């Protein structure tokens, strides 16, 4: 099957049938972190929010950049916009960050609860109506009712595809905020503003040439 | 700043100790010739020296009433003032590599008490099987954490004790 | 059975049931017939609309040359007045093409289920559903006599040519500046040394 | 069975045909268990006849008046007043008794199991007394309250939006119909 490298020996707790229909499996684990399948389990979850986190960070570093380019949206740079955001606001960042911390620890332990028993937000009297809906969709991980809205998850067909579009374009997220990160410190200008400057010079400006990232040369 | 140390950047004592170490360095070099091997390793020296003050004074230390850099060992207060690294980045640095190293000794163990011959394979290094494993061993705090989670980490009370236990 | 480039080896998921069916997909990005049926409705949606957008390009700019409240270019058409603002327009566009949109997309998820009038429950498009080619009132003029194959083939083949010309307009205006009669006339003034080659090495 | 809330849809499973407004409205299949589903018919039911209670009462002060809606509150953040006459209390005193009301009717109302209609003292002119007209009636109930759900989250929004009251923006879209709307506005459609 598909590999990461193609002739290395895939791992054999990656070629288990509880571990290939997982989603994007490739055999990519050379530090044997996945050997326990409760740890496999736990990371899995661990990658899909990784991944949802990092696609939503990096669209909103990305389509307010690129449209900052263009005419409308007048928007600061990343690692400037919450300054300006709390120059703007009506709160303290101190407040703010107790509120998100309340409201995101409910959702997250929601979850958490979750994840240590499939069946287990199902339980009648324990929510006022959204009890019902709290239930998971059979594979962990994936949830449906009020999430999901539109009901694509219900066609079985397209399944495994929505699945692995899913998760390359959160790997690929995970990889753009990293680099998001690592070009901030090493430039100091904006990703836009990085993509600019090697599509204006691509043969003199790029990593090799920052001063940061190799300075044997 | 902290416990009524000075920075040492505005420490007076700090500096006396850099112009002291550089008259000692000029007083040796100043009987040599000019472009002679000699000179170039104490001009080398008086540059290292410059270049080390010129670095700790940067990296926001503070000295003493003797001018000496002072560490500060308390992670909230470190946190606080801008002292994280040097006591708590390093402790972390260090828990890292130290558990880095017992985790691949006992892998290496593990792996080598299923066979005919553990104490042979504990002479005799199988190289092959210990590279794996040093390069597998990067991992080590999440398969920790794994291990002591499921109770494979301890072993049972099977251990050898003195008869009053 | 005509095809892009003959004597190469076509897919076996492309026989000749879809209108304008040629063998070419060098991608393979159409293995899954599902994703065959989104990309062929999809293919037809882009196509008309292209044609239209190609027909609202040509015929304006095609009126102005010759003996009418406008005679503006076509990317300069939002700077103009419209007895209100772009973003009114923008909202009542967004409410009927959300009403008609969503109801052509009913149609194509069950098809059968979207025919009849809701208001006037009389009115009602016949049972030859057929999802991308509607009919009846849609179909007003009575053709579809030539059966219905050699039309759909023409239709996609000059929508396809219609995709190709404003793909041909965005990167044309963006590359020389002007207006596309004007780069017509222009390669009809001189054509050996009005090429793309000799506009490109003229920067 | 009131209609269907999208053609060619199918209805779902376990929405009864004999009760009001089951248009077969549910995609995200939150009634789909009874005591939930009891449960949402009572809250429904209940935001339905508060809600049309909300927009006659922001009507009536409109159309009468005396301000809208948003600054009905304003004296107590600065003297109450109702048909513009003074009423001599603070928001204090005003929230003692709304919350001492409140609280015995919403509790004699929550003493009962699963009353959603209950008649009696509450029905003086005894329409429900035939049980054939009373389902349309629990039908014509239901829609008018769906539409003032609808009305006054429109109030919050429009308001939240242009700042004027529900009225005098009506008569803004009656002045000026393609320069004052949702999208003249400039927040609805943060483009342009
Ligand atoms: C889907 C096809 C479509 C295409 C190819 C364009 C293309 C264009 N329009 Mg646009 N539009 C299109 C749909 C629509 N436009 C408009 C209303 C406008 C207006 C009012 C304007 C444009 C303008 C533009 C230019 C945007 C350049 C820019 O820097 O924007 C960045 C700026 C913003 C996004 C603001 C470009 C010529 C501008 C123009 O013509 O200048 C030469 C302009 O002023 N458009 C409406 C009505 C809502 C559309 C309907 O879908
Ligand atoms: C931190 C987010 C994260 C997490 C929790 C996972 C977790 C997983 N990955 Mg994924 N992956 C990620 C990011 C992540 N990945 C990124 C960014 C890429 C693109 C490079 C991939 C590309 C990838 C491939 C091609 C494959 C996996 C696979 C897996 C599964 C088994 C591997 C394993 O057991 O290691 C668990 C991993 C972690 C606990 C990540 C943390 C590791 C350390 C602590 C940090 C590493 C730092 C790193 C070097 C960056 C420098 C800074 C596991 C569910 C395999 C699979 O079968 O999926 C179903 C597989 O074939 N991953
Ligand atoms: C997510 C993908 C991604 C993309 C498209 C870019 C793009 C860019 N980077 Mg960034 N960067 C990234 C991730 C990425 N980077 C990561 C993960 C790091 C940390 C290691 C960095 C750290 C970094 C520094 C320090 C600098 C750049 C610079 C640049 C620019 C010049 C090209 C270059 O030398 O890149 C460097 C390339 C890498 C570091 C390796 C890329 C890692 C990916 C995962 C490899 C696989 C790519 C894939 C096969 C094909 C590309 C995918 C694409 C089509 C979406 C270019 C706009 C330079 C710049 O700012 O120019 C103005 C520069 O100085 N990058
Ligand atoms: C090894 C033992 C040890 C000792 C003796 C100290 C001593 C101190 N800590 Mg430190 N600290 C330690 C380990 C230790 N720390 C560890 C392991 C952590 C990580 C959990 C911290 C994290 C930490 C934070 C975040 C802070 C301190 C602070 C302090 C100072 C005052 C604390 C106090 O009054 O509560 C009595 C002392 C204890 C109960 C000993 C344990 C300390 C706990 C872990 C934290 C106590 C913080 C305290 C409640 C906050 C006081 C606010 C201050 C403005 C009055 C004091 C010098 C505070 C400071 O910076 O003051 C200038 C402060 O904000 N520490
Ligand atoms: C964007 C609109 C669009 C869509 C949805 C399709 C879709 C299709 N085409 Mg058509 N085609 C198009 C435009 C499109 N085409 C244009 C403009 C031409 C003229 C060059 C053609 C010429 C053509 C021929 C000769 C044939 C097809 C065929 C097909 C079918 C199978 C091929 C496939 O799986 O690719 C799916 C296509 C996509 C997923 C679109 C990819 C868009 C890329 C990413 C844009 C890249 C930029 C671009 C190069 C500029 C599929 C229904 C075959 C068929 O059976 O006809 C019914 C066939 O024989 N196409
Ligand atoms: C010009 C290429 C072209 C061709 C050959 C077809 C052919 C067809 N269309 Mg299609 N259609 C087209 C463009 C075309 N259409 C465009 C641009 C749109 C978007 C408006 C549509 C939207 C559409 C719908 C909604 C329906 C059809 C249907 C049909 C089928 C029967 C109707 C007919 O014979 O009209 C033949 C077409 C012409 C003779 C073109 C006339 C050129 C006009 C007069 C020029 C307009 C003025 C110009 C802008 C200046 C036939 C396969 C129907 C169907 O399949 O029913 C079973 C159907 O319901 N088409
Ligand atoms: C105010 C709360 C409320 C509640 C509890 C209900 C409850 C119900 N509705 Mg009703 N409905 C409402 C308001 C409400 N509705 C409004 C305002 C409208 C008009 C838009 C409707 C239109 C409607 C139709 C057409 C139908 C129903 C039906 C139902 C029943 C089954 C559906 C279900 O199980 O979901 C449970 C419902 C909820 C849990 C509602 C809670 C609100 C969620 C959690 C958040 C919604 C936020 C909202 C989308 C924000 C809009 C902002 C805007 C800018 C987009 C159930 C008794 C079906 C029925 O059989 O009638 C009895 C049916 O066919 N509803
Ligand atoms: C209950 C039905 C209803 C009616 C009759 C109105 C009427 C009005 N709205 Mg309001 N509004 C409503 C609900 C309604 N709204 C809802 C549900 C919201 C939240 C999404 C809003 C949020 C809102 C904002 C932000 C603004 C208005 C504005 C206006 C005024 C200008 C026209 C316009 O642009 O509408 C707004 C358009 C929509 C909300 C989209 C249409 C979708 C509707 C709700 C579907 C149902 C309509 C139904 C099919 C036909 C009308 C039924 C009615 C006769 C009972 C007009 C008086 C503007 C204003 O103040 O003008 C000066 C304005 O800026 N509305
Ligand atoms: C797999 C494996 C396995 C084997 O065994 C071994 C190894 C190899 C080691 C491994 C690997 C690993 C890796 C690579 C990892 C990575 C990860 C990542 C990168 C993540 C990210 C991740 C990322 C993330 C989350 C992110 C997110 C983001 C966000 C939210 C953002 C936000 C924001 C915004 C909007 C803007 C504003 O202004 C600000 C802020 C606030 C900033
Ligand atoms: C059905 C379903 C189902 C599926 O499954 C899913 C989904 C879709 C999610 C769902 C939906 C939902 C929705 C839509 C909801 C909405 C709601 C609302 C709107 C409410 C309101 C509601 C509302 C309400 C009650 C209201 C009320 C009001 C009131 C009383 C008012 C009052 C007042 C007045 C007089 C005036 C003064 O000066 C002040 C005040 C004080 C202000």
């Amino acid at each position: 099957r598909q590999s990461w490298l193609p002739g290395s020996q895939i791992p054999a707790h990656l070629d288990t049938p509880a571990a290939q229909a997982l989603a994007g499996n490739f055999g990519f684990d050379p530090l044997g972190l996945g050997k326990d399948p409760v740890a496999l389990r736990w990371y899995q979850q661990a990658e899909l929010i990784h991944c949802r986190t990092a696609m939503a960070g990096v669209a909103g570093i990305l389509i307010p950049g690129l449209l900052t380019k263009a005419g409308a949206l007048n928007v600061p740079e990343w690692y400037d916009a919450g300054k300006v955001a709390i120059e703007n606001s009506f709160a303290p960042w101190g407040s703010l960050l107790a509120v998100q911390l309340f409201l995101c620890g409910f959702v997250e332990a929601k979850r958490w609860q979750d994840i240590r028993k499939p069946g287990s937000q199902g339980e009648p009297g324990s929510f006022l109506g959204f009890e019902a809906s709290l239930k998971g969709t059979s594979e962990l991980g994936y949830p449906g009712g009020p999430f999901d809205p539109l009901g694509l998850s219900k066609e079985a067909d397209k399944w495994a595809d929505w699945k692995l579009k899913e998760v390359k374009n959160g790997r690929l997220a995970m990889l753009a905020f990293l680099g998001f990160v690592a070009q901030k410190y090493a430039t100091g200008a904006g990703p836009v503003d990085n993509l600019a400057a090697h599509l204006k010079d691509p043969w003199h400006v790029n990593y090799a040439t920052n001063g940061v990232s190799l300075p044997f040369l | 700043d902290i416990a009524g140390l000075t920075p040492c950047s505005e420490s007076k004592a700090y500096a006396k100790l850099e112009k002291k170490e550089l008259k000692t360095l000029e007083k040796r070099l100043k009987q040599y010739e000019a472009d002679s091997a000699p000179a170039v390793a104490l001009k080398a020296t008086m540059e290292r020296t410059k270049a080390r003050f010129a670095n700790y004074a940067k990296a926001g230390l503070l000295c003493g009433n003797d001018g000496l850099p002072h560490l500060i060992a308390d992670p909230g207060l470190a946190l606080k003032y801008g002292h994280a690294g040097e006591v708590f980045i390093p402790t972390f640095g260090f828990l890292y590599v130290a558990g880095y190293i017992g985790y691949v000794g006992r892998q290496y163990l593990i792996a080598v008490k299923g066979e005919a011959k553990p104490t042979d394979k504990e002479i005799i290094i199988d190289v092959p099987l210990a590279t794996k494993l040093a390069w597998q061993g990067a991992g080590w705090p999440l398969a920790a954490v794994q291990e002591l989670q499921r109770g494979t980490l301890l072993e049972k009370e099977e251990n050898i004790t003195v008869s009053p236990r | 059975l005509p095809s892009w480039m003959p004597g190469a080896d076509l897919p076996g998921y492309l026989n000749g049931t879809l209108p304008g069916d040629f063998g070419f997909d060098p991608l393979y990005l159409g293995q899954d017939p599902v994703k065959l049926k989104w990309y062929a409705q999809a293919e037809l949606m882009n196509a008309r609309f292209a044609m239209l957008a190609v027909a609202g390009i040509l015929v304006p700019e095609l009126l102005s040359n010759i003996g009418p409240g406008a005679g503006v270019a076509w990317y300069d058409a939002g700077k103009f007045e419209y007895f209100a603002p772009a973003s009114s327009l923008f909202g009542v566009q967004m409410l009927l093409f959300a009403w008609v949109e969503i109801r052509r997309y009913q149609d194509f998820v069950k098809p059968g289920s979207a025919n009849q009038d809701p208001i006037f429950t009389n009115n009602k498009l016949p049972d030859g559903n057929e999802p991308g080619y509607p009919g009846g009132i849609f179909d007003p003029f009575g053709w579809s006599k030539g059966d219905i194959k050699s039309l759909k083939l023409k239709e996609i083949k000059n929508g396809r040519l219609a995709m190709l010309a404003f793909a041909g307009f965005i990167g044309q205006a963006y590359t020389t500046g002007t207006t596309p009669l004007k780069n017509l006339s222009t390669h009809l003034a001189d054509p050996w040394s009005t090429t793309v080659w000799q506009n490109d090495l003229a920067r | 069975k009131a209609g269907n809330w999208l053609p060619g849809s199918d209805a779902p499973a376990w929405l009864p045909d004999d009760l009001p407004g089951n248009y077969g409205f549910d995609p995200l299949s939150l009634g789909k268990e009874p005591a939930s589903l009891k449960r949402f018919t009572e809250s429904e039911v209940i935001h339905g006849r508060w809600a049309m209670l909300g927009v006659a009462g922001s009507l009536a002060v409109e159309l009468l008046g005396y301000g809208n809606w948003y600054d009905a509150p304003l004296w107590a953040v600065n003297k109450a007043t109702w048909f513009g006459i003074e009423v001599p209390f603070d928001l204090n005193a005003l929230l003692a008794f709304e919350f001492v009301a409140m609280a015995a009717a919403e509790g004699q109302r929550g003493d009962a199991g699963g009353v959603v209609y209950p008649g009696g003292a509450f029905d003086p002119l005894g329409f429900a007394k035939d049980s054939s007209k009373s389902g349309e009636l629990k039908l014509k109930e239901i829609k008018n309250g769906r539409l003032a759900m609808v009305a006054f989250l429109g109030f919050v929004a429009q308001h939240a939006a242009t700042g004027k009251g529900p009225i005098a923006a009506l008569g803004e879209h009656l002045a000026n119909p393609w320069g004052a709307n949702f999208a003249t506005n400039g927040i609805s459609v943060p483009f342009f």
